[PDB]
RNA sequence: AACAGGUGCCAGGCCAACAAGAAUCCGAUCCGUGUAUUCCGUAC
RNA sequence: UGAUAUAAUUAUCGUACAAGCACUCAGCUAGUUAUUGAGAGACACUCACGAGCCCAAAA
RNA sequence: CCUUUUAAUUGAUUAUGCUGACUUUAGUCCCGAUAAACUACAGUUCUGCUUAAACUGAGGAGUCAAGUAGGUACAAACCGUACAAGGAUUAAUU
RNA sequence: AUCAUUGUGUUAUGGUUCUAUCGCAAACCAUUGAGA
RNA sequence: ACAGGAUCAAAUCUUCCUUGAGCGACUCGACAGGCAAAAAAAAAAAAAAA
RNA sequence: UUGCGUACAUUCCUUAAUAUCUGGAACGAUAGAUUAUGAUUAGGUAGUGGAAAAAAAAAAAAAAAAAAA
RNA sequence: GGACUCCUUAACUUAAACUGAGGAGUCAAGUAGGUACAAACCGUACAAGGAUUAAUUAUGUCCAA
RNA sequence: AUUAACAUAACAACAU
RNA sequence: GAGUCUAGCUUCAGUUGUUAUCUGAUUGGUAUUGCAUGCCCUGAGUACGUAAGGAAAAGGAAAGGUUAACCGCUAUUUAAACAAAAAA
RNA sequence: CGGCGGCUGUUGACGGUCCAAAGGUAGGAAAAUCCUUGUCGGGUAAUUAUCGUCGUGCGUGAAAGUUGGUCCGACUCUUCACAUGUCGUUUAU
RNA sequence: ACACAGUCGGUACGAAGUCGAAACAAGGUAGUUGAUGG
RNA sequence: AUAUAACGGUCGUAAGGUACGCCGGGGAUAACAGGUCAGAUAAUAUUGGGAGUUCUAAUCCUCGGAUUGUAUCAGCACCUCCAUGUCGGCUCAUUACUCCCUUGUUAUUGAACAAGAUUCAGUUAGGAACGAUAGUUCACCGUCAGAUGUAAUACGUGAGCUGGGUGUCUGGAGACAGUUUGUUCCCUAUCUAC
RNA sequence: ACCGGUGGUUUGUUAGUAUUUAUGUCAUCAACAUGUCAAUGAAAUAUCAAUAACGAUGAAAA
RNA sequence: GAUGAUUGUAUAUUAGCGGCUAAAUGUCAAUCAAACAUGCGAAUUUUAGGUUUUCCAUGAAAUCUAUUUGGAAGAAGAGGCUUGAAAAAA
RNA sequence: UUUUUUUUUUUUUUUUUUUUUUUUUUUU
RNA sequence: UUUUUUU
RNA sequence: UUUUUUUUUUUUUU
RNA sequence: UUUUUUUUUUUUUUU
């Protein structure tokens, strides 16, 4: 090419919304379906800038459907999942973190860097406030409002910038025009923890960080370790 | 159609040097300012290459130890 | 035509079982069958 | 900056010119020969002997 | 060196000439119908086609080509592979 | 002696044909050996 | 620029002359912005604080 | 009325002339040193004629040559 | 077994750069000059060769000159 | 080891 | 030296065509028209003409046709279907 | 086994004369042939295109194969019907 | 480079000083000035 | 003693076609396109005669000559050289003429009005719809009445398209239509002389 | 003077020389592919030492 | 087209002065009105291409007869060239 | 919500709309 | 640096 | 000679 | 009346 051609042409063009794939459209959705339950499985994954920029749409809208708890909204969300696990994980593990969250559950990470093979631009479609993030996720809810309350009562500056927003949240006692004092007492309880219902065993379970532990021993790698494949087998030239 | 006549060296020698503005503008600086980038963040680490591959680090080499101040190795222990 | 071979490249007198000078001077490195002078063997 | 100037080659009455070949370079490539011919008003060199000259094949 | 001779076939920008090299056109033209995933506590991705049974007493119902094309370390190398009696009664040994 | 600057001059590098004999009688001449 | 100059000398608020046309007008002097990310029919939209 | 511009000198200097007639049937001579006021001269296709060169090979003539060594 | 022009003249549409004759120049085989732009017209004491010099020719003399 | 065509580089320049 | 807005020049066709004298206190002294198809209306059944017959000055309007612009309405095609509660 | 015609007189059965082996038969006929608009009728707002017909305008011509009832059709043409971006005149995915 | 990419021709140092400028003349002193009633 | 009368003499009484056309060298397809030529012929004006017959010039027909020009026909060379009845249509266009309609109130008129005819002038302004038969185009035919509707440019236009006969090509240079930050933001640019 | 053995000359310093095979075609048939048996050097029985530099042999080298 | 002048197959025959041909000048080893290979049978051309260093002297024609006379001068003959001059004082 | 004519609007200005270029700088 | 128009 | 002047005219003969 | 013509390459007509 020439590189001015591109620009040249470029000229009065209006930018696409949603960016083409290889395909039919009932390929193209396929597709898009499929991603959507592997970064399901997944937490992050691994993908060109511009697919990663795509796939983020249908990611958002999931969470947002899958929370509203409806028959309706659940119809919809079964019209965008394919395998069991995806769909066990969205509705057991997904939901309940998000319970505070009011949108944007994911983001895009920019890698600033070219494919060997392709020379092609890299990104990272990773979800927010999961173990082992790229970069940590800011408070919601009451955990906003004591972030809120600490950095109100650790300087001058913080204060006075806060004290219109305070007074919406009620962290400004109105009956002595200051910060209120014990925030603990504007603590509720959330959806994610569990209603009340009103052992000398052996047995007993250890607790541990993610998952308890048995008192036991079983012979057993990982998960991700009990299960080996070739990744690419070496396809023999025919000369 | 086909050319009528040959042409001169001249015109080569300016094709040459237009073609490499071009390029320069538009490929090369661009893809500079891209690598250059990368520097802040940690090295990439690929998953493939772990059988040969180096372990990770994080930590940037000095090119230029004329410029470097401040202790460059520590004493041994007793 | 002493082109009869070889020896670091052009040898009658050096190797080649039988004749005849490690001959003298000159030589960029650099051996040097080369220039100049001269002796000898020959029914080769 | 001033003045001045129609690539080359063959044919043709015609520099004929909007006809034929050639991007460039390296190697090869087109008047060869009188034991048998010759001075003839469009062009004919020189040696020996002399009313005498040459001598063929064996050798 | 000079002088006499030479049957050398002895003389080059050109026969779209024969045998070679290297420029221009020219970073121009050319790219075959469907992919994806391999994770931070379990699992079955989508699509096209539809003769994929290997003792059951019966040699899988045939011919031809490959002048040996589905063996082998992400090898176009080296090294191997054709058993009409099926050798492992190998139901044992350790 | 017009480089205004994309030109020219010098020099250098690169490209670039590819020849080391393994041979030499049946003819002629000289000499020598046994027997006529 | 009321900046300079003359006069027995101007209503508050310069009688009159000079500045070639007070550098075409205003304004700036740490002034001005090419490329990258992101966005992007022309065009517009980001205060600084890794 | 009297004017003026303009293309071409073998004036000067250096070469050449081969189908019997350019002086020259001259001079010189041991293989010719090119004539100074010397006459005609020297555009050329086709055809014809004269002359000088082409670094090489062969040949049984590469030291009787000043000065210097 | 010839192209342009001058005089005479055959043919044609007193046409055409045609077709064909009688006798002079030029080109062909001619340089440079003039005629605005491409052989043929005018002139030439017409191109062996070299230099920074003088001349009545076609013809010119408001500017390009 | 090797000529030309061809390919790249260094130096040289000012009345501009 | 730099930012903005601009003077001059340039632009489809084409031209050089404009102002003597000067209301005496009396309601004041040229003015954005270059240009042009057809049919209908006022002027008008008037000018003209025995009769039949039947104009112009000016303006106003309904079709057809060309260029340019735009998405308020209609027609064709087509896409989207997601965050008001600080008890969330 | 090549082929088969002149003058002249009353639309003209008929009469004169020349020539020859014989002197186009019938049918078809504006034609796989003349002519790229022969008269009239059917279709259309227009038909010289095409069917029917007349048999003169030129002409073809019988086991040289002529004519053709019925049946038949990858053979020309007329004409009817449905849908249709062929179209005035071009759009969107 | 306008050029079939050529040819001819092609730049005239000092005062950029100054304690000079004297054996012309005049002179508003400027190292000034020389003719002319249309 | 015949022939050579093709009589400078071999006639030996020995002819035609090829649309099946290969090879070699030349530029001519059976109207000889273009350029040149200007016979016929076209524009303006003029004269003779005949219409309008009261009247030679409101207006019309025809003849001779002169100037300008060459649309069309014939002829066609020594010049030129692509492929055809020496184009039919589609797309996209440029130029000239007082050019079909719109202008010159008001004297050229056999012009009462209306509707009409010939000629001339600008600073060159706005406009002009279709169909059937395919007999290469002309007289005429039917509809909206857009209201009597000519030439040149290689048939204008075929490396833009094509059709029932009176080949192919991926755009190197010109032109035209779009587009271009800059003094710097690629590299380099090293006085004077003790 | 046959016949055996040895040596020299000419042909021939002036003339030239080919034996193996990759590729075309059904066949006939056609055909000069790719420097040398070869690092270089007279000699490798001179190619030593190695970590940068200086060092060794050789006429010449890293 | 597909119940028939259906399709398909091992190995075979017809050879260029030829064979094949439900007859086209259609086909016989992917341009056959006469195939391909070899040739000391060593291929012919009034057409046409090419033809290699300099200097000097001299210097044409496109006209005629003949060839049943042509055309883009083919062949043969004739014609056309070096003959002369141009150096002087009572 | 977008595009388009099959819809709608104009048929005026030409010293107008618009624009890449401040020029007393005669040898950068 | 124009000429001519008898008596 | 007078802006008289789309094909219409006046004055003075310069 | 004359000098000024195809001067028809351009300007100019300066008489």
């Amino acid at each position: 090419g020439w590189s001015k051609v591109v620009n040249f042409l470029n000229k009065g063009v209006q930018r696409r919304p949603h960016r083409r794939l290889p395909g039919q459209p009932h390929h193209q959705w396929n597709m898009l379906k499929t991603q959507l339950d592997q970064l399901v499985r997944s937490d992050r994954l691994e993908l060109t800038l511009p697919r990663a920029h795509e796939l983020q749409q249908y990611a958002e809208e999931l969470v947002h459907f899958a929370k509203q708890n409806t028959p309706e909204s659940s119809l919809i969300v079964e019209s965008m999942i394919f395998t069991p696990a995806a769909r066990r994980k969205l509705f057991h593990e997904l939901c309940p973190l998000y319970a505070n969250r009011p949108f944007f559950y994911t983001r895009v990470v920019n890698q600033h860097r070219l494919r060997m093979r392709d020379a092609a631009p890299m990104a990272y479609l990773e979800f927010v406030d999961r173990p082992g993030e790229i970069r940590p996720a800011r408070p919601v809810g009451f955990e906003r409002k004591q972030a809120i309350w600490e950095e109100m009562q650790a300087t001058r500056r913080g204060r006075r910038q806060w004290w219109n927003h305070a007074k919406k949240l009620g962290l400004i006692d109105e009956e002595t025009g200051d910060v209120i004092s014990d925030i603990n007492a504007l603590r509720r309880p959330s959806a994610a923890e569990w209603e009340e219902s009103d052992s000398p065993s052996p047995y007993k379970m250890v607790a541990a960080p993610k998952r308890a532990l048995e008192p036991f021993f079983v012979d057993l790698p990982p998960p991700t370790e009990r299960y080996r494949k070739q990744r690419y087998v070496f396809k023999r030239f025919r000369p | 159609a086909v050319p009528k006549g040959k042409r001169s060296k001249h015109k080569c020698k300016q094709r040459q040097l237009i073609y490499f503005f071009d390029q320069f503008d538009g490929v090369f600086k661009r893809r500079r300012e891209s690598f250059y980038r990368s520097f802040y963040n940690p090295p990439y680490f690929s998953k493939q290459t772990e059988q040969t591959s180096l372990p990770p680090s994080v930590l940037r080499p000095f090119r230029f130890p004329g410029f470097w101040p401040g202790r460059f190795a520590f004493k041994m222990a007793s």
